[PDB]
């Protein structure tokens, strides 16, 4: 439907968020990034960003893009786009959580893989498996099969 | 840059 | 007491940034510049501006925003052409009008900005048909008083600064202005660098005059960590910007008022906050006010 139970982790209110969060750690931020007003403020650039006319292929100029205009460390970027699957979508939902839940990365978010997650895939355990659909779906899945059949 | 290369991106509508 | 609670720390680091990011991109040492600026961009008089001597990612950034703050401030339609990627090896014309809208505004400002800072590429990359393009679409503007242009031009590099500079004398009535950057003495750049991380927010605040005070003396004191950090500045290339990029760093790390001062103290040095760490991109902009 229009409705999803995914809008929780979307709907995060950024001025509840104060700026720069305890997790936003200079080992991930460039100097530039501590210098937005807000978590809004940076939360609209992200938006800004991640919405250009990107080329599958072109995930060496994002990282270098999120790097220039968000200050988000290059590896840092890399980290992320990896754990999302390169859904680009499922950016903004990533540094909220991880700002609200001060933890990084988020653990249980929809979208955002963790290293736990990963490892009860690679296990062809039915238990495990159904525990990983209930969190991301058939689609993330199929999505995550195809991604390291090539990674 | 061995990543980057064949990491394929999902971009906005 | 004050200088040991995490919640007065969080407002105290909020409000540094906040000053250190303004100081960073005031250009304290050129107080003309903001009348300058206002001057000839709240005008629908023509002009074309010549930024000479912009060696410093501090001069371009603060430039930059001096420019957005002046024409966020206009009301008349303002169209923002970059130049950069169209100039570099009537399609303008029409990609200029078709911003140009008579009905949400009579009269317009038509700026075009052209940055050229990088002096090793001192042969002219520029086309001159994209060139005479370019004035051809000045010329039509100029001739047209409904429409005024603004042209800036940043630039370190006279190769390409001097062949803008003759193609626009020529054949344009528009006289261009040269707004040359100071050249500071290495005496002065310490002097603006030392008043960069000095505070002026919250006057009545017991703890910033604290700060304020550690900072001087401790620049008074050349066996100080300070004193010593701001020696290598003497010789390192982007020193406003390692300055900035090291001291957003320090403040953003500690939790404690008293942990501020502690690493500024003791725990600020080359090789502590290595310059490695930074990106220093001299075409590098910070972050809006709001």
């Amino acid at each position: 439907s229009d409705f999803s139970n995914e809008d929780i982790y979307d709907n995060i209110d950024p001025d509840t968020i104060s700026f720069p969060p305890k997790i936003a750690t200079t080992d991930l931020f460039l100097p530039l990034f501590f210098h937005f007003g807000s978590t809004r403020q940076f939360m609209d650039k992200l938006h800004e960003v991640i919405s250009g006319d990107y080329e599958p292929s072109q995930a060496e100029k994002l990282v270098q893009d999120l790097c220039d205009e968000t200050g988000i460390r290059k590896n840092f970027s890399t980290s992320i786009l990896t754990c999302l699957s390169g859904d680009l979508m499922v950016f903004p939902r990533y540094f909220l959580n991880m700002f609200k839940d001060n933890v990084n990365p988020p653990p249980n978010v929809p979208g955002i893989w963790t290293h736990d997650d990963d490892e009860s895939l690679k296990s062809n355990d039915q238990e495990q498996i159904r525990k990983l659909v209930k969190k991301h779906g058939t689609g993330r899945m199929e999505m995550r099969k195809r991604f390291f059949e090539k990674d | 840059f061995t990543v980057l290369r064949k990491l394929n991106l999902v971009p906005i509508k | 007491k004050e200088r040991v609670d995490h919640v007065f720390y969080q407002k105290f680091k909020s409000m540094a940034l906040q000053e250190l990011g303004t100081n960073y991109l005031s250009i304290s040492y050129v107080p003309s510049l903001s009348k300058f600026l206002s001057k000839n961009l709240r005008s629908m008089k023509n002009c074309i501006v010549f930024f000479d001597k912009v060696e410093h990612i501090h001069q371009y950034a603060g430039i930059d925003r001096a420019v957005s703050e002046t024409l966020s401030l206009v009301d008349i339609n303002v169209v923002i052409i970059e130049m950069n990627d169209y100039l570099m090896k009537s399609d303008l014309m029409m990609m200029v009008m078709r911003k140009i809208n008579n009905d949400e505004s009579i009269d317009h400002i038509v700026y075009f900005k052209f940055e050229q800072l990088d002096k090793l590429s001192t042969s002219t990359i520029i086309e001159p048909s994209k060139l005479t393009e370019f004035i051809n679409v000045l010329s039509v503007l100029e001739k047209s008083n409904n429409i005024a242009f603004k042209v800036l031009i940043y630039s370190n590099n006279v190769s390409i600064s001097s062949l803008l500079s003759t193609s626009l004398k020529k054949k344009l009535n528009t006289k261009y202005t040269v707004f040359e950057m100071p050249i500071l003495t290495c005496a002065q750049e310490q002097e603006y660098l030392k008043k960069m991380i000095k505070f002026t927010f919250d006057s009545g605040s017991k703890l910033l005059q604290s700060y304020n005070s550690l900072v001087t003396c401790q620049l008074n004191n050349k066996e100080s960590n300070l004193a010593i950090f701001f020696e290598f500045l003497k010789v390192f290339p982007h020193p406003f910007t390692y300055l900035f990029n090291a001291y957003t760093e320090i403040i953003v790390q500690s939790r404690t008022f008293d942990e501020l001062l502690d690493k500024i103290r003791n725990r600020l040095t080359i090789k502590n906050y290595p310059h490695s760490a930074y990106n220093f991109k001299k075409n590098q902009r910070l972050p809006l006010k709001l």
